[PDB]
């Protein structure tokens, strides 16, 4: 018996990522996976019902799971899952003894953070102090010392998909502009609180997915009007 | 937690095995101290008549020796470790008289009031104690009373501390990178200096504590005005963190180093004129100027280097060759700990490799500079040992950890471990009854045995009792375990399951293998020692299965066995199979074949 999570949340990360035309034009065209074919299948050709053609954090775990299955069924024949969502981050750790800076890259297919999100992502992020029981292995000191890590974007991906565990229409990485195209939301109030929402771009105006039911809302009510469990999905597609 | 450890060196380390942390000059005796990050200070002379400057080793320190202060015109040393402790020394006949143990985490500063004879001490745990001198010297077994006085307000990791020389002023730099001051007569706040962007290792003040110098990872030197309670100049001569001060007894000439190893001496009132002295071989951890004249004749620096220079102050830099060189020795810097679970190879700075025995606690053979990574698949062999214990490198020496998750883990077979073979052997219990071997409660018949029976470390080896990430309890030389005092302290601080085993004498745990045994192209579940050879296998299969002179002769010739489609050689034990050959998930499985 397998939890998938919080079913409004599971719904509206579905929902927001059907929103994500390369995201759905590429599944459309194609397990997980077969499932989530035949949901945007139907889709295409009930919103409450979607994880049911179907706890780790949910959208992680379901691009995850397409990668390892288009990486699996590419080595018995770049997958798309990576072209549309991954992008590089690098860990900078800093020996506060040393002074020394060593550097990691990562690959991501979603970015968690913890200043605004136009200076996270175009400067540091996630600072956080390795001390006390919890210190760094330094090779040059050869010891255990205290550290300060921070991240930085080395890659941005075709679609950011954004945890924050305020925010803009558009985002300029200068080199890169990004439009908002969805938002995975639990309002505090406003007519939907309670639970999890998503909020989607559809062509040039805004749809709001509450339970069973879509609805135009208008562009700024959006932050007129919106505390969470696995806090909040910004999905940002670049221009 | 309690974990055992154990230090592998000589009896007598003359020279600095790591980097030198802090210095201290006493003017009286023309005596020189340097605090080790080997956890060792040493006491030498710097009469440039002494061929071998060497004086003294001062030993009871268990990780990085921070800082030193030379208190009470040279009588007392008070030591700052990584090991959490403030020490008092005895610095004439270079004894340790007492440890405190007030602080939780690496203490990384002391600071000293002379006209008052007062310290204080400071570390990553954000604390500050004020220690009255005289009354730590008065501290007797029978007068064993200690009475506190700290300060609060350091939101952030402390990474240096000073006073004036009238004591009535303090002040802490740290990684808040504001400097905190107070009164330590009252441990009442007065101001908070603002200005730096980075941490903060180095701090001045002059003698009525009125200006404050600060040195900053920023690479700034910063002057401060007490009675505007603000900045009133800065000097950017570096090119990284300034790590390192020293001032004349003027308050006018500032000496800096840091990461850049450059060292400079800069005129406070005129910051352009100022003079490159040298540039040293490595980043600066602290400087002590000689005192003999004002303008000061020459300037003692610590590096990361093992080397001690003593460079000369005469007015494209001033000098380009020390003036003294007090020697250091090398640091393992890599360390390999081979498949046996016994033998180590090490490189040092010096690209020296050395072979050595992990369980003997010794050096086996110097290999000089053969190349290292060719010398460990030059030494492989196949076979697997369970982990046992840990290696670490900080003091530049081998310190050995044991702890009770794994100490037990590796029974091997006397013959495999190279013992007399006329048979299985825990490794970590063999060691355990090494190290307590002096210690008489130890000294038990099972029905009387003293040691393990195969083996000895070296009497000198240190044996360290302390807790899982800081804390040291108790330190001893193995020799010493008869003592009446050491006694005492082994029987307060030796954990119950290393008792179980020196003590009691009682047996680790064995370790079982479960494994699947079936016919190659009946599925059989069975359990057998780790160490179990192939071939006994290979006995129950010929005996019990396939049964249509020596009968592990008959089973050679008739059963061949295979794991992972590999025919498998008969002198193997199940863990060797299991670790080098079970390529697969769940289990070892076994297949079984009539030749
Ligand atoms: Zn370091």
């Amino acid at each position: 018996l397998v939890n998938f999570g919080n079913t409004c949340y599971c719904n509206s990360v579905l929902q927001a990522l059907y929103f994500c035309r390369p995201f759905r034009e590429k599944v459309l065209a194609y397990s997980l996976l077969t499932c989530l074919a035949d949901l945007f299948h139907s889709i295409a050709t009930p919103p409450k019902k979607f994880i049911t053609r179907l706890a780790h954090e949910f959208l992680n775990y379901l691009l995850n799971t397409i990668a390892d299955i288009l990486q699996e069924e590419r080595k018995q024949e770049p997958t798309w899952v990576h072209e549309i969502f991954q992008g590089t981050l690098t860990n900078e750790t800093r020996c506060l003894t040393c002074e020394t800076i060593s550097s990691k890259d990562e690959d991501f297919l979603d970015l968690s953070v913890d200043t605004s999100i136009t200076h996270c992502l175009r400067g540091f992020s996630n600072t956080e102090t390795l001390c006390s029981e919890y210190k760094y292995y330094c090779e040059e000191c050869r010891s255990k010392q205290e550290a300060h890590k921070r991240m930085k974007v080395k890659k941005l991906p075709m679609i950011l998909a954004l945890h924050l565990k305020v925010f803009p229409l558009e985002l300029r990485l200068f080199d890169r502009m990004y439009d908002l195209v969805a938002v995975v939301v639990h309002c505090g109030s406003g007519p939907n609180r309670g639970h999890y929402i998503a909020i989607v771009k559809s062509h040039d105006f805004w749809l709001l997915f509450d339970d069973d039911i879509v609805e135009k809302i208008d562009a700024q009510a959006i932050e007129e009007f919106y505390n969470s469990e696995s806090g909040y999905i910004l999905f940002y597609q670049s221009r | 937690k309690v974990q055992v450890s154990y230090v592998i060196r000589d009896e007598v380390e003359k020279y600095n095995r790591n980097g030198v942390n802090a210095l201290q000059l006493d003017p009286a005796l023309n005596r020189l101290f340097t605090a080790g990050r080997d956890s060792i200070i040493r006491i030498w002379s710097v009469n440039q008549h002494k061929q071998d400057p060497y004086i003294a080793s001062m030993e009871h320190h268990t990780d990085w020796v921070n800082d030193i202060v030379l208190c009470c015109n040279g009588k007392t040393l008070i030591s700052a470790s990584s090991d959490t402790t403030v020490k008092v020394w005895n610095a004439h006949k270079g004894f340790c008289m007492s440890t405190l143990r007030t602080h939780k985490d690496y203490v990384k500063a002391l600071a000293y009031a002379k006209d008052k004879e007062l310290v204080a001490s400071a570390g990553l745990d954000r604390q500050i104690f004020l220690w009255d001198v005289n009354t730590l010297t008065a501290l007797t077994a029978s007068n064993n009373t200690v009475t506190t006085s700290s300060l609060s307000g350091n939101k952030d990791s402390i990474y240096s501390l000073a006073m004036n020389q009238l004591g009535t002023i303090i002040v802490s730099g740290s990684t808040e990178k504001v400097l905190r001051v107070w009164d330590p007569r009252t441990c009442a706040k007065l101001m908070k200096l603002k200005g730096h962007t980075d941490n903060v290792k180095a701090l001045l003040l002059n003698r009525d504590g009125t200006q404050c110098l600060s040195g900053s990872s920023d690479g700034t030197i910063r002057l401060w005005s007490l009675g505007q309670q603000r900045c009133i100049a800065t000097y950017r001569v570096h090119d990284e963190g300034v790590w390192a001060l020293q001032v004349n007894d003027a308050f006018t000439h500032v000496y800096s180093g840091g990461r850049d190893r450059k060292i400079y001496c800069t005129d406070l009132r005129n910051p352009d004129i100022r003079v490159l002295i040298c540039e040293e071989k490595a980043p600066v951890l602290k400087m002590e100027l000689d005192r003999s004249a004002d303008p000061p004749p020459a300037i003692w620096v610590a590096t990361t280097k093992s080397t001690v220079n003593k460079w000369t102050l005469k007015g494209t830099p001033l000098c380009t060759q020390p003036d003294q060189v007090i020697k250091g020795g090398a640091s393992i810097i890599q360390c390999h700990i081979l498949n046996d679970k016994r033998h180590i190879l090490t490189k040092d700075t010096n690209n020296n490799v050395a072979y050595w025995d992990v369980l003997k606690a010794c050096k086996v053979e110097d290999l000089g500079k053969v190349d290292f990574e060719d010398e460990i698949k030059k030494r492989f062999k196949m076979v697997y040992v369970p982990n046992w214990f840990s290696v670490d490198l900080k003091t530049g020496m081998l310190t050995i950890t044991l702890d009770e998750s794994d100490c037990f883990a590796a029974w091997v077979s006397a013959k495999d471990a190279g013992f007399s073979s006329p048979p299985k052997l825990n490794l970590g219990g063999l060691l355990l009854q090494a190290l307590l071997e002096y210690w008489p409660r130890t000294h038990v018949n099972p029905m009387v045995q003293k040691g393990n029976g195969y083996f000895q470390v070296p009497p000198h080896t240190p044996v360290i009792f302390g807790e899982a990430g800081g804390r040291t309890l108790f330190r001893l030389l193995c020799r010493d375990s008869g003592g009446e005092t050491e006694s005492m302290l082994l029987n307060e601080t030796v954990p119950q399951w290393v008792i179980d085993i020196t003590v009691d004498k009682n047996m680790p745990k064995f370790n079982k293998i479960p494994f699947y045994l079936q016919p190659h192209a009946k599925k059989d579940r069975l359990s057998a020692s780790d160490m179990l050879q192939v071939r006994k296998v290979m006995e129950h299969v010929y005996e019990k299965i396939i049964n249509l002179e020596d009968i592990a002769v008959l089973a050679e010739e008739k059963i061949e066995l295979l794991c992972q489609d590999q025919v498998l050689d008969p002198n193997m034990d199940l863990r060797t199979v299991k670790h080098f050959i079970w390529k697969s998930g769940g289990d070892l499985t076994l297949h079984y074949r009539q030749k």
